């Protein structure tokens, strides 16, 4: 006792829409090109959503300064018929009240049962996030895509409604991530791309930092370590042209046994003091063990106490060196294991070649 | 005469003039020697850019105003 | 008159490693769903 045909709206902002804007067969193609493709097709559609956001409040600002109203839908759309037919025992239009949601929302391969199953499906929800991709067993499965109302965008692969395996998504801010999800979360090898400019690739767990990374910051220097909850704690060494720091790490803040090894670059083509360095094959690089400080109460893990050093003024941290540097192997710039390098402006550092 | 700075390779007599951008701290202009007598060079203007990254450093001058820094 | 060598008498910190962004928020970001049977 029930019968069906549908109309809808279908804006210009939508996943399946960016999916068009490929020249590719289906999903399995499109999460299938170069990642950095993908990122530049994100990248365009949060383009997109912002110049519309803009737009869509200049004309509300602009309509209601005169006093007047629109009444009409700002978000440019197409509309549609559903060529669809099914049949529902329920008498009511309550007692479908289930499968009315989907045919009002699925917009895929449906069937008056349970468990929306289809190849290629496309769904929205009432925030205004789209999804157009594969199902099965009536949650997200396989390939698919997703666009959020502000912007961000994700084409990966889902499994039990969330994103899991290979992934690529780009958030509002316009950070990047190349990797593997968990359970809608960052898991095991991923390398993000930040606003700054900052490229941190390594292994994640439950969303964060967690376990060997190699982090190239916007100063262009890479720090390495094993992060754990998203902080870099216990050894970890940084590097610059002619700077190494090997030393240990609380809360992402050096504090305990450290090791400095500078090399003097300055001074690499004046002429040496001894004649004793003018032929030895030993370059000028100095090694020093010593100590960083940080406040008694601090360090512990949250669940008063002194704050911990932030980053402009570090309040509180210490430095304590007592002991002699002694000589050191020269060190090169970059380090081997941060090869390949995924910034731009880093320079090349050594001995016979000095800073380049 | 506003002193000497003794570096690794040369020195630097500095003296300090006022010319009959022009105020605040670079209202004095400075010039600079290796030896008493010995041709001048004046200094760049500074820029509070350059003053603070200084103030995280702590260097030895090399005597040659060509070099790097940090 | 200043003669010396240019060096600060203060104590002397190394600067730290500089700090290491964070990311976007997931409670903002999450994958939405449809009602379940």
């Amino acid at each position: 006792q029930v019968a069906l045909m549908k109309l809808y709206k279908e804006y210009a902002d939508s996943a399946f829409n960016v999916f068009r804007g490929a020249g590719v067969d289906n999903v399995a193609a499109f999460i299938g090109q170069e990642p950095d493709t993908i990122i530049n097709q994100l990248k365009a559609y949060l383009e997109a959503t912002k110049k519309q956001k803009a737009a869509e409040a200049a004309a509300a600002a602009a309509a209601e300064e005169s006093g007047e109203e629109i009444t009409a839908d700002p978000k440019p759309h197409v509309w549609r018929f559903r060529a669809l037919g099914l049949n529902f025992g329920g008498d009511s239009l309550e007692a479908i009240e289930h499968d009315l949601k989907n045919l009002f929302a699925f917009d895929g391969d449906l069937a008056p049962g349970a468990a929306r199953d289809s190849d290629t499906s496309r769904s929205s929800f009432p925030n205004g996030d789209t999804y157009f991709g594969s199902y099965a067993d009536d949650v997200k499965h396989g390939p698919g895509l997703y666009a959020f109302a502000t912007g961000a965008g994700y084409a990966g692969e889902y499994a039990g409604g969330k994103r899991h395996g290979r992934g690529v998504m780009v958030f509002p801010d316009g950070g990047t991530y190349v990797g593997e999800f968990v359970a809608d979360k960052f898991e095991g090898q991923g390398q993000y791309r930040y606003p700054d400019g900052s490229v941190y690739t390594g292994s994640w767990a439950a969303g964060q930092k967690h376990g060997p990374g190699v982090y190239w910051d916007t100063a262009r220097g890479c720090l390495r370590g094993e992060w754990k909850k998203g902080l870099l704690v216990g050894k970890g060494t940084y590097e610059q042209p002619a700077l190494r720091f090997e030393g240990e790490f609380v809360r992402g803040m050096p504090a305990g046994t450290a090791t400095y090894t500078l090399t003097g670059h300055r001074t690499l083509d004046m002429p040496c003091f001894a004649a004793q360095h003018i032929q030895a094959e030993e370059g000028p690089t100095l090694a020093l063990p010593c100590a960083y400080g940080i406040p008694p109460g601090s360090g512990d893990e949250p669940q008063d106490k002194p704050p911990l050093p932030a980053h402009p003024k570090y309040e509180g941290l210490t430095f304590t060196a007592e002991q002699l540097p002694g000589a050191a192997p020269d060190t090169v710039f970059p380090p081997e294991e941060g090869k390949p390098v995924p910034i731009t402006a880093v320079p090349a550092f050594s001995v016979s070649t000095g800073l380049v | 005469f506003f002193g000497k700075f003794l570096g690794l390779y040369s020195d630097y007599f500095v003296f300090e003039v006022a010319f009959k951008p022009g105020k605040g701290a670079n209202k004095f202009t400075y010039l600079v020697c290796s030896s008493l007598g010995g041709p001048l060079t004046r200094l760049p203007d500074v820029t509070p850019a350059q003053v603070k990254a200084s103030r995280r450093i702590k260097k030895l001058l090399t005597g040659r105003l060509t070099s790097h820094v940090s | 008159v200043y003669v010396g060598w240019g060096v600060k008498n203060a104590p002397f910190v190394p600067l730290p490693p500089p700090p290491v962004a964070q990311e976007f928020a997931w409670g903002e970001v999450e994958t939405q769903e449809l009602e379940l049977k």
